[PDB]
């Protein structure tokens, strides 16, 4: 975020200022993100390229009022998916954290309520 | 009681999606720019980067979401030049190739109606072009491809008989539609019609996607606006302490000033993560309301709009997305007398797919959800056994379709 | 982080709370005193909240872990999307470290072939139906398939109905609708 005549090839985003990458004119799928559409990538000798990120190959469905589309043939595709369930049960005392066998430590912590029980 | 008619309504759901994305410096505002507040700031440990940890998270998922939400599809399908669709006419949610930002006559109307001090705002990954082309290929893809856009290839059908396929689902039969296809469609336009004037006239239904940028403006508001308050020390004004006490005066005024302004920074951090739950709450309720309402049909009750849920269409907005769900709600009714079942020689003659009913002479068999009634023979009914054991069993006479054929 | 903090010195001449107590006796260790434990105290806190967040986070995905497994796997979901892309036949679960992993089986059509098609049929002057599946044609006859695969059969009294006139049917096609009955008379 800064208008980068600002600064210490050189392409100007909307996000900020790139400095030393390449702002090549075609698209791709973009492999790592920087902001307002623009990615960047490590492709060809080799440099690193900035762009505008695409969306997907167009499809112009050949719509008619009476056409239909049948297949003939299947796949079966077997796929994955991965969730947590559970993590670590962390438990943390607060007396050997905040004074630690120190109880000329333990003694002021008393006047400071109960803010070890919750 | 069976209805006679039916009409056809276009509701309205509004959810929002994500939020504005924000940074704060930790010392550009807990010391703005002085350098009494290095010694002064390192003896406290890793709060800076703690708070410059959450908010990127924060930051990422919120950009996240909007992905996940729209992303769906996987090309970018496109309408034939103008439109054939039998009488049903998306004029006015389609893109239009004035208007330079592809953006069709409704979420045009939605888009005007939500019209630095170590603080930043980045923005969002994906510009509102391309969040308005995803909800034109996923509504280019199911105008002209129904159901199967989403298991894999796109797939022509025409689509009077996709919405004639889609009644199916919900229980009437097709003949019901094309024998009423000129009632169904203009019934249609004249309901698309309603969401303009209601989206027009007032900010009415409007409000869940707006009293968030009401909600995010506040705590960024109390943030800057906290910075002038003493904290119990002399002064607010950093240079002003920083001149006027020199010896080791200025160390526990600023040791004031530092813990109020560190205390503030951190409950304003907090609230920023718990109000960025509820936001992907309802970020991961669009996206199962999208792959399901939108690209498929949904047999879940009041999940998609009241009613009986066929269609519906996405449209984006400010920092949300707007469906526009189409039901089948009944109409004009009228009450008949039933049975469970005929009895026609010994047996007892089931029915295998609606209600037998009556006008008072005759009998008929007819669906749930319209009056077609047809006459009764061994093609509407099974049977069982015999006619003792059902209770409410009547006599009748049930037709046989060969017999009148045997004589010639 | 939190393990970090405690080195940290918060405003006090020493960070070690022994030494402390080993050079300052009466009030002015608990004058320093007093400084860390309000910041060690603020820290723990913080991440006592922290923790509280993400643990909520978990639970919302352990919700959804437990709704894939109740209907993914012992019934057939009917909701698109929700058990894989496509159509949804069966799953799998695998155990993982502090998760949950699937394995989503689903039938996916390919190989589309286009045909002209038809909503019904006049015959007589009352208009057919399919009862379940489609009209087509191959270019010359017309057929009755299913949804998903084309395998197409004589249309049939068997398998269209009847309902009118075709009179209000918009884009009706002519045709001859075969009766099994009739060549089986002869006896
Ligand atoms: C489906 O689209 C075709 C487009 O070819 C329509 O055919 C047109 O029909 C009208 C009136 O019958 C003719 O005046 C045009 O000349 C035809 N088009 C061409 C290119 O010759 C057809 O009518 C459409 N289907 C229906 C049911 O209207
Ligand atoms: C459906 O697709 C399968 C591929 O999975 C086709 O199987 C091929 O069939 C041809 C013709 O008999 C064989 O020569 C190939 O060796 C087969 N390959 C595989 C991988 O099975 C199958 O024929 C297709 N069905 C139709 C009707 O074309
Ligand atoms: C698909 O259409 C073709 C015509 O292009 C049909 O071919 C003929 O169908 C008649 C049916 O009465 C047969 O008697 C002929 O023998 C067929 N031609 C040949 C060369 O065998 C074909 O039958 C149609 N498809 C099906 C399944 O019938
Ligand atoms: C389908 O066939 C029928 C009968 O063969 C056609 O019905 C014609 O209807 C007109 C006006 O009602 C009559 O003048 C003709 O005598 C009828 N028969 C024929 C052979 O034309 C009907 O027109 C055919 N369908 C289409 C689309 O033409
Ligand atoms: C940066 O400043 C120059 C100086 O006028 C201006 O011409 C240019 O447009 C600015 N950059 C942007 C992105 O506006
Ligand atoms: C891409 O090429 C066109 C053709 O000259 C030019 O107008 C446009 O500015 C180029 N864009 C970039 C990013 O180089
Ligand atoms: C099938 O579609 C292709 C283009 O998608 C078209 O050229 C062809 O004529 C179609 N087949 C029929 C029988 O209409």
């Amino acid at each position: 975020g800064v208008n980068c005549t600002e600064v210490p090839n050189v392409f100007q985003t909307r996000a900020g200022c790139l400095i030393g990458a390449e702002h090549v004119n075609n698209s791709y799928e973009c492999d790592i993100p920087i902001g307002a559409g623009i990615c960047a990538s490590y492709q060809t000798s080799q440099s690193i390229i900035a762009y505008t990120m695409s969306l997907g190959a167009e499809n112009s469905v050949a719509y008619s009022n009476n056409s239909i589309a049948i297949p003939i043939n299947f796949t079966i595709s077997v796929t994955t998916e991965i969730l947590p369930v559970s993590m670590t049960k962390t438990s943390v005392d607060c007396t050997m954290y905040i004074c630690g066998d120190s109880t000329e430590c333990s003694n002021l912590l008393l006047q400071y309520g109960s803010f070890c029980t919750q | 009681a069976i209805p006679i008619n039916f009409t056809i309504s276009v509701t309205t759901e509004i959810l929002p999606v994500s939020m504005t994305k924000t940074s704060v410096d930790c010392t550009m505002y807990i010391c703005g720019d002085s350098t009494e507040c290095s010694n002064l700031l390192l003896q406290y440990g890793s709060f800076c980067t703690q708070l410059n940890r959450a908010l990127t998270g924060i930051a990422v998922e919120q950009d996240k979401n909007t992905q996940e939400v729209f992303a769906q599809v996987k090309q970018i399908y496109k309408t034939p030049p103008i439109k054939d669709f039998g009488g049903f006419n998306f004029s006015q949610i389609l893109p239009d190739p004035s208007k330079p930002s592809k953006r069709s006559f409704i979420e045009d109307l939605l888009f005007n109606k939500v019209t630095f001090n170590g603080l930043t705002v980045l923005p969002p990954l994906l510009t509102d072009e391309m969040i308005a082309q995803y909800t034109s290929a996923l509504l280019a893809g199911t105008i002209t491809s129904g159901w199967t856009f989403g298991a894999g290839a796109a797939l022509q059908i025409p689509f009077a008989m996709q919405m004639a396929y889609r009644f199916n689902g919900i229980g009437v039969t097709q003949n019901v539609l094309y024998e009423n296809q000129k009632l169904i469609a203009n019934q249609f336009n004249s309901a698309i019609g309603k969401i303009q004037d209601s989206l027009s006239s007032t900010a009415s239904a409007l409000g869940k996607l707006q009293d968030v940028v009401n909600q995010n403006a506040q705590a960024l508001n109390t943030l800057v606006k906290q910075l002038s308050s003493n904290f119990g020390a002399i002064s607010s004004v950093l240079n002003d302490i920083l001149a006027r006490l020199d010896p080791p005066e200025a160390e526990v005024q600023i040791d004031r000033l530092i813990t109020g302004r560190l205390q503030s920074l951190q409950t304003y951090v907090t609230q920023q993560l718990i109000r960025a739950a509820e936001i992907r709450a309802s970020a991961n309720l669009a996206a199962t309301k999208m792959s399901e309402c939108v690209l498929g049909q949904s047999k879940r009750v009041d999940f998609c709009g009241k009613g009986y849920h066929l269609m519906s269409f996405p449209q984006s907005a400010p920092h949300g997305v707007v469906f526009l769900h189409v039901t089948y709600v009944p109409a004009q009714e009228k009450n008949f007398t039933t049975a469970p079942a005929i009895c026609h020689d010994g047996k007892a003659h089931f029915p295998r797919e609606g209600v037998f009913v009556s006008n008072g002479t005759h009998w008929f068999v007819t669906q749930r959800n319209f009056y077609e009634p047809q006459i009764i023979t061994t093609h509407n009914t099974f049977v069982s056994g015999n006619c003792d054991v059902v209770i409410g069993i009547v006599n009748n006479t049930v037709y046989d379709p060969l017999q009148p054929e045997l004589d010639s």
